[PDB]
């Protein structure tokens, strides 16, 4: 701290000891890191194992019931608990941890320490990167699926009427609030998600393309058909040309990087910026402001029976969704609609 | 049943045979 | 320390282990098999998913008496 | 939470595919896997149950009191079905249509009586049993295949309708709601 | 207008018929047509092309042979180059 | 079925079709064997 | 022992171990 | 110390990983969660 | 040379320009307030306070002037619907026209501290070189924080000195700006309690006046100020955008779940109070009570506030609107000119079915009538074919009480199906939509529309306070790491 | 008059996407 | 005043009202 004698108190020796280098590196954001994500990992696991959705959804989401991994999953708590925290201390568990696991305060647990899990690991990443003095851009990139899962998994709950509607963690479940999403919201219409669609494609198509191009720019550098061992970490020169694959780039696309550095940056810069656009879109769904329908195409198609686009087909297969879901998958609202009043097509 | 346990050392002796190959050609000599 | 290959390949490590692991394994195989699964975390079991008051799927209606509401939904 | 072990190696109760119902002086075997309906389309149901996947595979029974004698003093199998044209469902549709081919004047929805038969009791009274085809002018499923089976005890009408989708008919509904049919024994 | 589902009843799919950039779209071939390979001077007229959904099969097939040569191209140019040869194979996923 | 001289070799013939696949595993073995040399 | 690599791999694998005991009973039941 | 070969360690690991996937695949058809 | 995106770094050591800026950033957001509050007098509608509510016509400001106290306008009118004789200075346009004299100041403010910057208050006595002395400058703005919390809260929201702030009955149908007294027991941590705001000022106001009184006194350890960088601008600049954001989510939360800080009357009816049958409990309750005192259906029907009955109407619900159907609710689904009165449904034997109302989720809705056990009777068939609950063959007729239609019962088919759908949403209403020319569609009230903005913002903010808390920490790599 | 709109900015995204490939900065060897 | 009749007229209209996600036990 200085030049200046400050003498060694408790806090220098923790210090000392949690950024010892060892085979996992603690630091002082491990002790956040560890036991949440553990817990999160671990509760997630044994939910899929052992605990029921049959309480709180209605449904069997766990092996010991029959279920697959595909189609397990620790299901969200009952919509009448509302945005209920749901601790096992708390008024609707009361301390019995069995009648804990039934209530969905499991899905609670899991979601609250995923999240200070998430939080550790982004600290973890700082922490790291100040003792190896690197900069931090690698936990600047991980703040975009930290606000992918604020925003899907706390944010839009928490603008609905309960954790009812948060996505289940499970594959089948994730898929359920996919087609939910689409069905309620025409999701797939909002700008915010399609700029997260080119975003998330293109870190694929930037990933996919930069691999192939090193691989197939690199210099010789050693008599040999297997060219990954002319590569020595402790060498001051590039492994592939930059001239040649910009000379490449710039031949076929028309355009090609000639910054390295500019390109790796965008190639942060793509998919973190991506994930941000669909983070403010589904901030948007929690509130219900969904870009559903373009209002000048539905008077034109009110006003017009031979007016047909692919957005009013898609409308019509939202309704379908809705209607041919509901009922099941909102059990709280007690739907029985009969067959005769479920918009359908012809002989199908 | 007689049809599972009979399948049962059919698996476990077709599994075993090529690993018992290396296992021999390892300890016997060598040339793998 | 210890490269953790020479620790794969150590007959200390296969001898401790070749009782631990099993051991472990049967713990989970009489964990599911006596039930105690089931009670430990309320899965019903398949014969206990319905009562004759009830044919269909519980509903935990009330949140500030959820306890006993889904103490008196569950299987007894 | 008491205390008792998971069923392993010890067979399974059910596979026989049904599970019996016993309500108000009628037993009868559902499908193992549909599910009670609260649903009255009819004011006069007892029991209804309905498929987990098609709500159109229903079945339910109907109490309806009646002051004949019996059910043969009640008609022909024909003058049966005549007088029980509302569990059908009334046609919706009041426009002229003759641009609905396979149908008539003004008409979307029709029924083919495909057969009938007459099952006795153990002693004397028979069991009116009917077999009915709708089609509509959209044609859900390919037409709906509906059985019912009716008859008089003690001064109850007791009716079974089992209605089915034609593809649920030939993808292997046809064996469970004949089972349904076939066992709808009231004494 | 294209008769997609071949069942007389068209969809619009362009700007001057009322569609913004994102409803705007070129209609598959027509469901009557199926696989059977329609190209103008297979239509007694441009109106009946339109209408049965030929401009999709065109630029489909154009699309095709482009992408396909594309890929070649990749390979051919980092042939010219001295590279090595398998940014098409990398390129060969989209394609698919 | 089998002919029934050569029925009771049913179980060994269940086992057979998995063999193919069995053998790039043996070189994945082999290979580890020889230290992936 | 009991150093963090030890820890961690025994906090990782015995709960894994003891689960796939759990998963691999559980397939062996009959309804 | 190396006694054992780690080439066998691991043959034999990824063989009880198999049997142990093969068991939960034979487990899709069987008992519950089997459409039967 | 500078990238664009770095451009105003430039007065990160330059604590004049940086005041400068400030009072730029000020000048501009009083001038938005003082714009916005013109705007929305311009354009508001101040003839129906029951029907047309200020949430009904996009006002945004409008409701946060009329919270505080600002309730008359110089044009004559009161947002209560009395008639303003004295509005004062203080009225909607003077404080619009305050807020453009303010944005004016600022402006020439920030011109002479732009222009004098090399001023010797910036420079330290010992050295010669620029320094502020940030945790001092922290104590000062604690202790003018601490006095003007406890100002606001012992003298204008308790009505001594002040107006008051809104407060209104639970369901919204009196308001008015009240004085309040302070709860300091635990119902001053009640929410929807009024009292808690003057308790949390006046006692907040204390603690920061005694935090800055401390931080004035007591200098930071070097151990604290080298781990939280104090001598450097951008780490205050990291934890304010953390505090922000922080109070961004808190706000939003308030407002989308309702407080006593965000009235009904002010920014309209809660999703929650449509998704917990608040309004449609409280005019069931209000129409039970003098039902059981001898009185008929077509009166309690009459006696029920038409406010009241306008609050149980989907249309009012904020989570029914779009991203991008924009404006005021007017402009959605019309001026609401009067209540229809209540509609109930009977079917040919006599008992009554009520209609499924809408839930917040759907866009469209299927129409399905239940009777009083909840057994579907009814509905509006899609398969037309065979059906068998169809309204025209059970045969249902509606009564209305309470509205214009008061007496007048329908049995004509399609004319209990348009009555039904409008049963739907809640409350029927006849909607002006030639005045606006209305779309037809639900727009999104001023609450939603806040929430958004603000959530919006908050993740925004949450992302700045991690690129600017990184940028403290990893300053001396910021250029890159070294050859080493 | 929409229509237009759109293919204005359909063409200007396009003519933009000639000008960066066609009169682009040239990378630079040194 | 009968409070479960007031309750009745508020199941079928609406299913999440507090009337009826309240207290909900003995019933
Ligand atoms: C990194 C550590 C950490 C973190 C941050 C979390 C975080 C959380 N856990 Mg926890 N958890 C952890 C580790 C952690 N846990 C451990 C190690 C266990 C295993 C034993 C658990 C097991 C666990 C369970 C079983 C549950 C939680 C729950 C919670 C949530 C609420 C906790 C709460 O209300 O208490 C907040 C408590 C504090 C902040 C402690 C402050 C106490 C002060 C410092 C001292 C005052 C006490 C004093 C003696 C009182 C008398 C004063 C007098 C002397 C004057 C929260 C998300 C709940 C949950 O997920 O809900 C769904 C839940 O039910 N956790
Ligand atoms: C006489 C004592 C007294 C009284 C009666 C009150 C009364 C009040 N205080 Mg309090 N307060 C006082 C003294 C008092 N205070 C003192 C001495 C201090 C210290 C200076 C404060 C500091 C203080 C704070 C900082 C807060 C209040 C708030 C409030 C309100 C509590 C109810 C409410 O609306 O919370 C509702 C608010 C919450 C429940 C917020 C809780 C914090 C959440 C969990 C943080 C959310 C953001 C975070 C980043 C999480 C991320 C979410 C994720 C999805 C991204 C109420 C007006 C709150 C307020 O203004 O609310 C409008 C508030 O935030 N008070
Ligand atoms: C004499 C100066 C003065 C006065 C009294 C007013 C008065 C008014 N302004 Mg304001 N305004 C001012 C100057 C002033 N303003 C300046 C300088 C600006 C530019 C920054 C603005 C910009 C402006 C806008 C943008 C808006 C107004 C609005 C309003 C009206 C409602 C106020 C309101 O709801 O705020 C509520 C204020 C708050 C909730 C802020 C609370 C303070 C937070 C919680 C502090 C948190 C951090 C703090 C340091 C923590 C302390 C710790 C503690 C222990 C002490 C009211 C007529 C609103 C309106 O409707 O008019 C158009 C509105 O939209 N004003
Ligand atoms: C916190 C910010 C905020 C909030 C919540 C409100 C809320 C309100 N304002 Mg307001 N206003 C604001 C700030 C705010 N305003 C400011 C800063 C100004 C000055 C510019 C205005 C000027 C203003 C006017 C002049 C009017 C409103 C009106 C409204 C209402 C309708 C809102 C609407 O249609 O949204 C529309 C929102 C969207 C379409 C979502 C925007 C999402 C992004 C930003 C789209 C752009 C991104 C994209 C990359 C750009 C390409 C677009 C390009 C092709 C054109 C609502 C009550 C209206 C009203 O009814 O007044 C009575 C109205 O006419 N306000
Ligand atoms: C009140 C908080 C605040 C303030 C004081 C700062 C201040 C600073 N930021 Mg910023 N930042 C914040 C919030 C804040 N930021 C947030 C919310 C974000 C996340 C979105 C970031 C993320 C961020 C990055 C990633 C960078 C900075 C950097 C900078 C520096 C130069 C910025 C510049 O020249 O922009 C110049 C900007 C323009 C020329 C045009 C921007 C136009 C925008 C896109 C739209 C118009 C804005 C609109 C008119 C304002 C209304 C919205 C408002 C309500 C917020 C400066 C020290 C830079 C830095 O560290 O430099 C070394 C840097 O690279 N910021
Ligand atoms: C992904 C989340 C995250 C990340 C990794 C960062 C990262 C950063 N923060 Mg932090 N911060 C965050 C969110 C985050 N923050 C939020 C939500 C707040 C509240 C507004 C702040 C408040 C804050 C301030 C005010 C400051 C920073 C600063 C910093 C920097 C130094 C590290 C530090 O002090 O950590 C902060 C420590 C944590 C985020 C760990 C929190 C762990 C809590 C105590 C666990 C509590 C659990 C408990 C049971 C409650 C659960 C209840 C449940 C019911 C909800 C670093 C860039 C400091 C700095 O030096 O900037 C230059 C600084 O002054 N932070
Ligand atoms: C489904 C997609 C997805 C997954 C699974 C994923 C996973 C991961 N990303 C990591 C890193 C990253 N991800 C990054 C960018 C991105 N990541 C993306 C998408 C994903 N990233 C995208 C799209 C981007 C582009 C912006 C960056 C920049 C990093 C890293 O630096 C980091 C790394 O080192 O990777 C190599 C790893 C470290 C996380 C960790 O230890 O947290 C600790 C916290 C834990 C373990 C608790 C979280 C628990 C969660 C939140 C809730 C519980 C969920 C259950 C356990 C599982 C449910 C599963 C069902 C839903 C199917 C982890 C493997
Ligand atoms: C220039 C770039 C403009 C971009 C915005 C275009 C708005 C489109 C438009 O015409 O709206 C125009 C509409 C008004 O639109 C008109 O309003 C009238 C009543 O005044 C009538 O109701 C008309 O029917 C209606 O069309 O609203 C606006 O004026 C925009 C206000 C801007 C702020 C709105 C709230 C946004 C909140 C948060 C935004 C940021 C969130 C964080 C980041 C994300
Ligand atoms: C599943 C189907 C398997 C097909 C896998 C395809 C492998 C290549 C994918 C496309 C790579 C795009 C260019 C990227 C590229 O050029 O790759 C670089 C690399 C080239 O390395 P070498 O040229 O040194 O090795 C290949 C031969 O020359 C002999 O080593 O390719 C491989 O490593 C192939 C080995 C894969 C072994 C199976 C996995
Ligand atoms: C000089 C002077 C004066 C005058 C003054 C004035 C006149 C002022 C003003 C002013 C004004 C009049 C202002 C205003 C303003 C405004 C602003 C500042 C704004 C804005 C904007 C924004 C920022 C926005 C953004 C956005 C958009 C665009 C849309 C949506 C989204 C968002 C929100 C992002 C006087 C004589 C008094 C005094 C002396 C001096
Ligand atoms: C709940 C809870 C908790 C926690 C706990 C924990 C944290 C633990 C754990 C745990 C765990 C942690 C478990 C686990 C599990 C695991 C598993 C279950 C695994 C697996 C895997 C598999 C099964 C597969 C494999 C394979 C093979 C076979 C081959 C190929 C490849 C693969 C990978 C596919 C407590 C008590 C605190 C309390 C509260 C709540
Ligand atoms: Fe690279």
């Amino acid at each position: 701290i200085g030049t200046y004698q400050e003498k060694r108190t408790w806090f220098d020796d923790a210090d000392d000891w949690l950024r010892q280098d060892r085979f996992v590196f603690v630091g002082w954001s491990g002790l956040l890191l560890l036991p949440c994500a553990y817990f999160a990992v671990g509760g997630w696991l044994t939910g899929c194992t052992f605990v029921t959705s049959w309480y709180t959804h209605g449904l069997a989401s766990s092996y010991i019931e029959g279920c697959n991994f595909l189609t397990a999953a620790v299901s969200t708590p009952a919509n009448s608990l509302g945005h209920s925290l749901l601790f096992v201390w708390g008024p609707e568990a009361q301390g019995d941890l069995t009648r804990w696991f039934q209530l969905g305060g499991l899905w609670a647990f899991v979601a609250l320490h995923g999240a200070f899990g998430l939080i550790g690991f982004m600290l973890r990443q700082f922490e790291i990167a100040r003792s190896v003095n690197l900069r931090p851009y690698n936990a600047i990139a991980f703040s975009a699926p930290i606000a992918v899962f604020v925003s899907v998994f706390l944010i839009y709950p928490l603008g609905q009427s309960g954790w009812f509607f948060a996505p289940s963690f499970g594959v089948a479940s994730i898929f359920r609030f996919i087609l939910f999403f689409q069905g309620f919201h025409n999701w797939t219409l909002n700008p915010f998600h399609m700029m997260g669609v080119a975003g998330v494609l293109g870190a694929a198509l930037l990933c996919a393309i930069h691999g192939a191009t090193v691989e197939n720019t690199l210099f010789e550098d050693g008599d040999g058909a297997n060219t990954f061992r002319a590569f020595n970490p402790t060498q001051a020169e590039e492994t592939y040309s930059m001239v040649t694959a910009n000379r490449f780039w710039s031949q076929i696309f028309g355009v090609a990087f000639s910054n390295k550095r500019w390109l790796h940056f965008f190639m942060l810069f793509v998919p973190v910026t991506g994930l941000w656009m669909s983070a403010l879109g589904v901030v948007g769904l929690a509130l219900n402001l969904r870009a559903y329908d373009f209002v000048s195409q539905e008077i034109r198609a009110a006003e017009d029976p031979e007016f047909e686009t692919f957005y009013t087909k898609n409308i019509l297969l939202n309704e379908g969704i809705r209607a041919w879901m509901a009922a099941q998958d909102q059990p709280h609202e007690k739907l029985t609609l009969p067959e005769e009043v479920l918009p359908r097509g012809n002989a199908l | 049943s007689l049809t599972l346990i009979l399948q049962l050392v059919a698996l476990f002796a077709v599994v075993a045979a090529g690993p018992l190959v290396v296992v021999l050609l390892s300890v016997r000599g060598g040339n793998l | 320390e210890r490269p953790f290959s020479d620790i794969l390949t150590s007959i200390r490590y296969w001898v401790i282990h070749s009782i631990t692991v099993p051991s472990l394994f049967i713990a989970g195989w009489l964990f599911v098999s006596t039930g105690l699964a089931y009670d430990v975390f309320g899965s019903p079991r398949p014969n206990e998913y319905f009562t004759e008051d009830r044919q269909d799927a519980p509903l935990i209606t009330d949140r500030f008496n959820a306890l006993e509401q889904v103490k008196k939904l569950s299987a007894q | 939470a008491y205390g008792e072990g998971a069923n392993v190696f010890g067979r399974v109760t059910n596979k026989s595919g049904f599970v019996p119902y016993a309500g108000d002086s009628f037993a009868l075997l559902l499908p193992s896997k549909w599910n009670p309906s609260d649903e009255k389309e009819v004011d006069s149901i007892v029991l209804r149950y309905a498929d987990n996947f098609d709500a159109v595979n229903n079945v339910y029974v109907i109490a309806q009191d009646t002051d004949k004698s019996s059910i043969q003093d009640y008609g022909s199998p024909e003058e049966f079905i005549s007088q029980f044209g509302y569990l059908l469902g009334r046609q919706a549709w009041a426009g002229q249509t003759v641009s609905e081919g396979g149908f008539d004047a003004n008409k979307v929805s029709s029924a083919a009586l495909l057969g009938v038969a007459t099952e006795k009791d153990k002693k004397g009274k028979t069991y009116y049993k009917f077999e009915i085809l709708s089609r509509t002018a959209d044609g859900n499923e390919g037409g709906r295949h509906q059985l019912v089976k009716a008859t008089v005890s003690n001064g109850k009408l007791y009716l079974l309708k089992v209605q089915a989708g034609d593809k649920r008919w030939f993808k292997g509904t046809d064996k469970e709601c004949l089972g349904v049919l076939d066992s709808f024994t009231v004494v | 207008p294209v008769d997609i589902d071949g069942i007389r009843e068209p969809v619009s799919g362009s700007l001057l018929y009322g569609n913004n950039i994102i409803t705007g779209a070129v209609v598959p071939t027509s469901n009557a047509i199926g696989l059977h390979f329609y190209p103008i001077w297979e239509a007694a007229s441009l109106d009946e092309w339109l209408y049965n959904g030929g401009p999709y099969q065109l630029v489909v097939c154009h699309f095709f042979l482009g992408v396909c040569c594309y890929m070649g191209r990749e390979w051919e140019l980092s042939y010219r180059l001295g590279m090595r040869p398998w940014i098409a194979v990398a390129y060969s996923a989209p394609v698919a | 079925k089998l002919p029934e001289a050569y029925a009771p070799f049913s179980p060994i013939v269940d086992v057979l079709p998995i063999i193919p696949v069995l053998f790039i595993l043996l070189a994945f073995v082999w290979q580890a064997s020889v230290s992936f040399r | 022992i009991f150093t963090v690599r030890w820890l961690a791999i025994h906090a990782i694998a015995v709960p894994t171990i003891f689960f796939l005991g759990a998963i691999t009973a559980m397939q062996f039941i009959q309804r | 110390i190396g006694r054992i070969p780690l080439w066998l360690v691991g043959t034999v690991v990824g063989l009880l990983a198999i049997g142990l996937l093969a068991i939960f695949f034979y487990g899709s058809y069987v008992g519950l969660g089997s459409s039967l | 040379g500078l990238p664009w995106y770095r451009v105003h770094t430039v007065v990160i050591n330059d604590p004049g320009r940086l005041i400068s800026v400030h009072l730029m950033h000020t000048a501009l957001v009083a001038g938005w307030a003082g714009a916005m509050t013109l705007f929305e007098i311009a354009v508001f509608d101040p003839s129906d306070p029951v029907l047309n509510p200020m949430w009904r016509q996009g006002m945004f400001v409008l409701p946060f002037l009329t919270r505080l106290g600002v309730t008359q306008s110089w044009g004559g009118w009161t947002i209560s619907g009395e008639t303003s004789s004295n509005p004062g200075i203080w009225s909607y346009e003077g404080a619009a026209a305050s807020h453009i004299v303010l944005s004016g100041l600022l402006f020439l403010a920030s011109v002479w501290h732009w222009v004098y910057w090399d001023l010797e208050l910036f420079r330290d006595p010992r050295t010669g070189k620029t320094a502020l002395d940030l945790p001092k400058i922290f104590g000062i703005h604690l202790f003018l924080a601490g006095l003007l919390c406890f100002g606001f809260g012992a003298f204008h929201v308790t009505g001594v000195f002040g107006p008051g702030i809104w407060v209104s009955d639970p369901y919204g149908l009196t308001g008015s700006v009240q004085p309040v007294a302070p709860s300091w027991g635990a119902e001053g941590f009640d929410p929807y309690n009024p009292g808690g705001v003057p308790a949390h000022h006046i006692a907040a106001g204390i603690l920061g006046v005694l935090a800055g009184l401390f931080h004035l006194c007591v200098r930071p350890s070097i151990r604290l100020y080298f781990g939280l960088s104090m001598g450097s601008i951008e780490s205050v600049l990291s934890s304010s955008i953390a505090a922000v954001f922080w109070a961004a989510f808190v706000v939003a939360g308030t407002m989308w779940y309702g407080s006593a800080a965000t009235p009904i009357e002010l920014f309209g009816p809660t999703r929650y109070q449509w998704d917990q049958g608040f309004f449609q409990q409280e005019i069931q309750k209000r129409v039970a009570q003098s039902t059981s005192e001898g009185l008929s259906v077509s009166e309690a029907w009459a006696k029920i506030p038409e406010k009241l009955a306008f609050y149980d109407y989907i249309g009012n619900n904020p989570a029914k609107g779009g991203l991008f159907r924009t404006g005021a609710m007017n402009s959605g689904d019309g001026i609401a000119v009067g209540w229809l009165g209540h509609a109930s449904f009977k079917d040919q034997e006599g008992r009554e079915l009520f209609v499924r109302r809408m839930p917040t989720f759907f866009e469209t809705f299927p129409v399905v009538l239940i009777d009083k056990d909840g057994v579907v009777r009814a509905d509006v068939p899609f398969r037309k074919a065979e059906s068998k609950y169809s309204i025209e063959q059970v045969g249902v007729s509606v009564t209305f009480y309470g509205g214009e239609l008061n007496g007048l019962t329908f049995t004509d088919p399609s004319t209990v199906k348009k009555y039904a759908r409008k049963a739907q949403l809640g409350e029927i209403f006849e909607f002006d939509r030639s005045t606006l020319q209305s779309d037809g569609v639900f727009r999104s009230s001023p609450r939603g529309w806040f929430t958004f903005g603000h959530l919006s913002f908050a993740l925004l903010f949450f992302f700045g306070h991690i690129w600017h808390g990184s940028r403290t920490i990893f300053r001396d790599v910021f250029a890159g790491i070294d050859e080493d | 008059m929409e229509a237009l709109v759109y293919t204005f900015l359909l063409i200007g995204t396009l003519g933009i996407i000639f000008f960066s490939i066609f009169f682009r900065e040239p990378p630079r060897i040194a | 005043q009968r409070v479960r009749t007031v309750l009745d007229m508020d199941d079928p209209a609406k299913e999440e009202t507090v009337k009826e996600l309240r207290k909900d036990i003995n019933n």
